[PDB]
RNA sequence: UAUACAAUUAUCAUAUUAAAUUGUUAAGUGUUGAUUUAACCAAUAAAAAUAUAAAUAAUUUUUAUUUGUUUUUAAACACCAUUAGGUAUAUGCAAAUAUAAAAUUAUAGUAAUUAUAAAUUAUAUUAUAUUAUAUUUAUUCAUAUAAUUAAUAGGAUAAUAUUUGUAGUUUUUGAUACCAUGAUAAGGAUUAUAAAUUGAAAGUGUUAAUAUCAUAAUCAAAAUUUAUUAUUUAUAUUAAAUAUGUAUGUGUAGAUAAAAUAAGAAAUUAAAAAGGUAUUGUUGCCCACCAAUUUUUAUAAUAAAAAUAACGUGCAGUAAUUAAUAUAUUUAUAAAAAUAUAUUUUUUUUUUUU
């Protein structure tokens, strides 16, 4: 059949072993299937997402000498704005992603505050310091949110509790103001934010948000919490997130951020993102 | 790119079938080129039709005046003696100068194969009559 | 190219029916070179001035054991016709020859007698294929 | 924007890369550095534009 | 033979809710922490003495909907 | 194209794409406005 | 709408019908242009192709 | 790669390269030499 | 980022929603855009100058028109509003009812084939609880008529052949 | 179709 | 060789507490004739509507009774054969899926298993997330030839070299006319308008490890068969390298080409639902007959069954070129095919009095 019968190269000087595994292969099927990507330092850090360990001394005064990473993001996604770089995608979402750091969290605490009817009242020692501690299981990954709320609903709360609701409520709805005092009280009392306000304004702005939609304040018992299938990050529930025919050719064409920029070998006729072909006259 | 595949051999006898049939086509081409000259030449001696175009100015116009004045009278003898043939005709037109800037400009004359025609030529299939075994370029009656 | 005709078939490719800049085309093929005028006669396919000397090729430039055929581009000369010597020529598939001279030659070069283009067509040459594609021009009958 | 805002003479278009780089390899300097000290739009001169500066020339 | 298409990912339906039940995090981190060899989380060190409410049972493994599971979602 | 349908009209890029805004149609008459304003203010108090 | 005027209304069907008829020409859907099959594996499902008829 | 060895003064991918001076370094002189000022050959044609 | 989500995007292969496992394909059929049975707006308007545009041709109607060309001028934003609407009650629908083409199809009869067999085995206790799925024979157009004494006229339970 | 095998 | 089923839910043949059985209605003639069918052929065409209550539960019907085969066409449809006819639907006989079972095949000795269901497989007219394919112009398309690829050597205005004139045949074999891996083309189908490109990786003669027939290379003036090419169309027409003699035929067959970009075109459509006996997957796999052989037996045209890798016919099956599966009857080179019932281990299309 004419196998192709390719002789095997040995490391050298300037090709390196792990350079040749990676870059030649000599079995001729797996020719041109495609590109394959790796990392160093810091991709590597950012993607494998390894937690620290505290340490000794130098981890220490790292801990204290770290000040606010949340300023940092920011400082560093607005001087992109400076004359000698770019405005980043990629420090937006590192801004984004420690915006929304504990996110979730609140969301959670939407759902002990919205989602359900007669939670006994509120202001009393007892089911608040359920809430507090179950709140702080919640962040910290202790606890699951669905672990979390089903045992918030099944903490212990006084005797013939239906019996004594049907002395204050109607219909089992109470009302829902001594919930979120409560729940912006804990986030405060718990250290949960850097800075003051945020907990009370996200827990207040996600509930005013879903007031709007069609049965607000029920929720299919599957896409309500952590489980296997999702819903997609627009539609979660609480969320913070609620030529043409040359195009496919064309590609690269337009003003475009690389990566890898192209190359002679693999573009034929690319002249580079910068160009301007039908330039305009400006003073 | 395929690897091409080789010519067959020549063939047997052809040599001089070949030579034969080019030897002879030339002793043809001799007749071919004599009747033709004589063609040739017997044309150029010959009468034309007139090369002017009569449905355009300064011709159009009667043949008891005008420009047609201008060739009974001062003209007509060199007319004559040229045949009829259009490029000198224009040329002494051009040289009378009594017409004189307008022989190209305002005057219209007949395309190059009409006005190619013998002297007493009726209708336009004159044209496609002449011989064809003749190699003059047109120039034959 | 398809068919190799010589020794250039395995090096050269045809490139499509292609076109080259005005009067230059890599090999020079005459078919016009026998192209009856009467009246251009002496202008055509000629030396561009009357006034001009014969080619190199019209003389004996050397001491030569012999030749075998004359050049083309050779002009017919009067003794061409009377001193009745072999004249010859290279054309396909052969030699041409000057056997039967005549006094309308002289003058001309033999790159002007001699047809390139002949309308005889060997079958022998052809392969079965081609002989078909001959009939579809309505060259060859069948 | 694909690469920084600056005067475009401190950029080459590269060979056998479709993309341009710094001639001085990583160091920019801001347009205020190519015109004299506070110059309107910035410019040789703050009286006319270039076709200006040539005809009043002229 | 046609399916509907996620059916390979499909949850089980009867008993997708075990896993996450406080009971069960009571009883396996019980015996965890009793070890001695685990430091109790302190949602624990809490609930340890106010467990759970015991008679509410969820719908799929009691088959009534009239039965109103909840003292507080009733 | 070749053996091919042509694409429908709006598979291709806008055909005046490089020409401003400004430009399609052209607001010119900028010269009537005032008249027609002061014109109408008039008119008012008639 | 550039150049409004009052004039009447014209008869229905002014126009004579023309001298190429589209009554006898068959309405061809399918297999008009030549496509090419993106279909990556598998025997191509026959209900689009050839199942009626 | 062939049988015709690249000749690295006229090819780029050569002379561009981390084992020689790319375009955008500033292009001055690396070294001074001093050849026929250390050690000088007298003279002694081939031709007499 | 789609796996855990099987559902995709949307205007996107597999961004179909699903109820009872059969996917809903049929969204713009539902609020009468695009179908053939489609909401229709104005009729009135255009039958009344389909009218005028018959009767005779001395006097034209522009006064039609304009009633009719006001009425298609607010057409136009009532559909973007329906349009709107009906992709809001898609994602609703999402969360809120279908099971992503999880649960089994309802909709072809042999996914009821249990209710089915239910009635089968009534038929057959009846019968002395004997003959499963079977059914009366049947006869012929002219059953009863053509039949002499003697013969069954009409067709009986299978069990009593 | 049927010759498909070849 | 011996050495521990289930008993809460298991699909092919051992049924069992049940209310049925019986109903005499309907439809038929005016006239000059292309109905039905993807397509043939025989040749009057209209038609057959009514029943609930009630029957008690279990304990000795298992040689009893019972599970869609039915007189009468002088009545049709329908079906089968093809103009001739056959047949045209529960008074004989006829237990039989609705599950009591212990790995597949196999008449209970043959082979070593078999069966199986959700991964994967590009086109089935959805709302303009925000704007247009139905215009224009084109189509006679040809060109290659006359063999030797193997290494260095410096000069006038320089402190002196005849080194002017530098003389050691013969043991290797591939890029060739020839098998002898690589690598860059062509090919418009949904990241859009702002400070902006209408040309792509999936490879088109010459390029780097397989050697074991041969010198094939332009330096002029040369021989049409090759899918892959925009030529000048009627006032004036061959001067410098030599430069194209043939086809006037009503802008005329079929079939074809190009374009939305400094040009000038404007409203009809398109996104979302789908199967695999294969397993880098339709150029995938399989099915029977048709020869040899091998082996067991319960020998039916020509025994049966099991292993099996030829040859020859097909193309039966995988929603698979008239969907499949089971029973029933018929038919037959071979898979199988026709009809009668049930049915989805086949793909779906959806009136809560209009
Ligand atoms: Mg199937
Ligand atoms: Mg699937
Ligand atoms: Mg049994
Ligand atoms: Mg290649
Ligand atoms: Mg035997
Ligand atoms: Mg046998
Ligand atoms: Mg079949
Ligand atoms: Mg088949
Ligand atoms: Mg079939
Ligand atoms: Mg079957
Ligand atoms: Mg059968
Ligand atoms: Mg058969
Ligand atoms: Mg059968």
């Amino acid at each position: 059949a004419k196998r192709r019968v390719i002789v095997p190269i040995h490391p050298t000087p300037n090709f390196p072993a792990h350079f040749i595994k990676s870059a030649f292969t000599t079995d001729p099927l797996k020719e041109k299937q495609k590109a394959r990507f790796s990392s160093g330092g810091e991709a590597m850090r950012e993607v494998q997402d390894i937690p620290k360990n505290l340490e000794g001394e130098r981890s220490r005064r790292d801990l204290a000498s770290r000040g606010d990473t949340e300023f940092q993001a920011l400082v560093e996604f607005i001087e992109g704005a400076s004359y000698d770089q770019l405005i980043s995608g990629r420090r937006f979402k590192k801004v984004y992603d420690v915006l929304s750091e504990n996110d979730d969290m609140f969301i959670w605490l939407c759902h002990t505050a919205m989602s359900v009817l007669n939670p006994g009242d509120m202001r009393s020692r007892l089911i608040y310091n359920h809430l507090r501690i179950l709140a702080e299981s919640v962040a910290s990954g202790e606890m699951t949110q669905r672990t979390a709320f089903r045992f918030f609903e099944s903490a212990v709360r006084s005797p013939a509790y239906r019996e004594i609701a049907k002395r204050q409520l109607e219909g089992g709805a109470a009302t829902r103001l001594a919930g979120i005092s409560a729940a912006a009280d804990v986030m405060r009392r718990m250290g949960l934010t850097r800075r003051p306000m945020s907990s009370y304004f996200e827990l207040y702005q996600r509930i005013v948000e879903r007031s709007e939609a069609m049965t607000p304040w029920g929720f299919p018992p599957l896409f309500q919490f952590e489980e296997r299938l999702s819903l997609e990050p627009r539609l979660k529930f609480f969320s913070r997130a609620s030529g043409h025919v040359m195009t496919p050719h064309t590609t690269l064409h337009g003003r475009r951020i690389f990566w890898i920029p192209p190359t002679w070998n693999r573009a034929g006729r690319f002249l580079g993102p910068h160009v301007t072909l039908y330039p305009g006259m400006t003073p | 790119w395929a690897k091409p595949k080789k010519r067959p051999k020549v063939g047997q006898g052809f040599h001089e079938k070949a030579q034969k049939w080019r030897e002879e086509y030339l002793l043809d081409r001799h007749r071919a080129l004599a009747d033709s000259l004589r063609a040739y030449v017997e044309f150029s001696t010959s009468k034309r039709v007139e090369p002017w175009d009569a449905r355009f100015k300064p011709f159009d116009r009667i043949e008891k005046d005008g420009v047609y004045v201008l060739m009974r009278y001062m003209m007509e003898e060199k007319l004559q003696l040229c045949n009829y043939h259009h490029r000198p005709v224009k040329r002494l037109f051009c040289n009378i100068g009594l017409m004189g800037p307008q022989i190209t400009t305002k005057a219209r004359w007949k395309p190059y194969r009409f006005a190619t025609n013998p002297a007493g030529t009726s209708k336009a299939e004159r044209m496609y009559q002449r011989d064809k075994t003749v190699y003059t370029h047109g120039h034959n009656d | 190219l398809k068919i190799a005709k010589s020794a250039f078939g395995f090096y050269l490719a045809r490139r499509g029916q292609r076109k080259y800049p005005f009067l230059r085309r890599p090999h020079i093929k005459n078919t016009h070179s026998m192209n009856p005028s009467a009246p251009y006669f002496w202008s055509f396919m000629t030396a561009k001035s009357q006034m001009a000397f014969l080619p190199e090729e019209n003389y004996i430039t050397g001491d030569w054991t012999g030749k075998f055929f004359v050049s083309k581009r050779q002009v017919y000369t009067l003794q061409h016709a009377t001193s009745g010597a072999k004249v010859r020529v290279k054309s396909f598939p052969s030699i041409f020859e000057f056997n039967s001279p005549s006094r309308w030659n002289i003058g001309k070069e033999m790159n002007t007698l001699t047809k390139p283009r002949m309308d005889l067509i060997d079958e022998q040459m052809l392969t079965k294929k081609q002989r078909l594609d001959y009939v579809r021009a309505g060259l060859l009958p069948k | 924007l694909v690469r920084p805002d600056v005067p475009e003479d401190q950029y080459v278009d590269s060979w056998y890369i479709c993309t341009s780089m710094t001639h001085h390899m990583g160091d920019y300097r801001p347009w205020s550095a190519s015109a004299p000290p506070n110059a309107f739009r910035f410019r040789p001169f703050n009286e006319f534009d270039a076709k200006g500066r040539e005809y009043v020339q002229y | 033979y046609k399916m509907p298409k996620n059916m390979g990912v499909a949850p089980r339906f009867d008993t997708w809710n075990e896993k996450y039940e406080p009971w069960e995090h009571m009883k396996r981190m019980g015996r965890l922490v009793g070890t001695g060899f685990y430091i109790p989380p302190e949602w624990y060190n809490h609930f340890r003495m106010f467990p759970p409410i015991n008679h509410n049972f969820q719908q799929e493994k009691t088959l009534n909907p009239h039965n109103a599971s909840e003292p507080t979602q009733d | 194209r070749r053996g091919k349908p042509r694409p429908r009209a709006g598979m291709f890029p806008d055909k005046y794409r490089r020409v401003p805004m400004l430009l399609k149609p052209q607001q010119g008459g900028q010269q009537y406005f005032n008249h027609f304003l002061i014109r109408s203010t008039n008119d008012r108090l008639t | 709408i550039s150049y409004m005027e009052d004039v009447g209304r014209s008869v229905k069907n002014p126009t004579v019908p023309g001298l190429m008829s589209t009554k006898g020409m068959k309405k061809k859907f399918h297999n008009l242009y030549s496509s090419t099959s993106t279909k990556r594996m598998g025997f191509s499902n026959p209900t689009l192709g050839i199942k009626k008829v | 790669v062939g049988y015709t060895p690249v000749n690295p003064d006229t090819s780029p991918m050569v002379a561009y390269s981390q084992y020689h001076w790319h375009y955008n370094l500033p292009q001055g002189m690396e070294r001074p030499h001093s050849v026929n000022r250390t050690f000088a050959a007298p003279f002694q044609s081939n031709h007499s | 980022d789609n796996l855990g989500v099987r559902r995709a995007g949307r205007g996107e292969i597999d961004s179909s929603p699903s109820h009872s496992g059969s996917p809903v394909f049929t969204q713009a059929k539902l609020i009468g855009l695009s179908g053939e049975e489609q909401l229709t707006m104005c009729q009135s308007e255009t039958m009344a100058l389909r009218l005028c545009m018959a009767k005779a041709g001395k006097e034209t109607c522009e006064r039609e028109s304009r009633a009719l060309d006001s009425c298609l001028g607010r057409v136009g934003h009532l559909r973007r509003a329906m349009s709107e609407a009906c992709w809001e009650f898609n994602d609703w629908f999402i969360q809120n009812v279908s099971d992503n083409h999880t649960k089994p199809f309802q909709h072809r009869p042999h996914d009821w084939r249990h209710f089915y067999a239910q009635e089968k085995l009534v038929r057959e206790r009846q019968q002395n609880g004997h003959a499963y799925g079977r059914r009366p024979k049947q006869f012929s157009f002219g059953a009863r008529y053509v039949k002499t004494d003697g013969y069954g006229k009409r067709p009986r339970l299978p069990y009593n052949k | 179709y049927i010759e498909r095998x070849k």
